[PDB]
């Protein structure tokens, strides 16, 4: 269960890292949308970037949900390990 | 937040 917790914790870390990267994807697209908007002031491009940022947001959210799930798994494994240690 | 800002742009 300790090794399980380590694995599930690793999965949480991997999903969390991926979520951080997804945030950077959304940010990069948002910055691109801003530059396109400045050029427009280009509209089609800014909208495409906004859609890409929105997709990145969905990826980040899903990854955060997976990270939380993996963390819950690690917590349950830790709880079982604690019970086993107590026994 | 970035997606919402991107939409605003």
């Amino acid at each position: 269960d300790s090794q399980k917790a380590a694995v599930k914790a690793k999965q949480a870390a991997d999903a969390a890292r991926a979520a951080a990267d997804a945030a950077q994807e959304a940010i990069g697209s948002a910055n691109a949308a801003n530059r396109a908007a400045r050029r427009a002031a280009a509209a089609a491009e800014a909208r495409r970037h906004a859609d890409a940022a929105d997709r990145a947001a969905d990826r980040s959210s899903a990854l955060a949900q997976r990270a939380a799930t993996a963390a819950y798994g690690a917590r349950d494994a830790a709880n079982s390990a604690a019970e086993h240690a107590n026994k | 937040d970035a997606a919402d800002r991107a939409a605003q742009d």
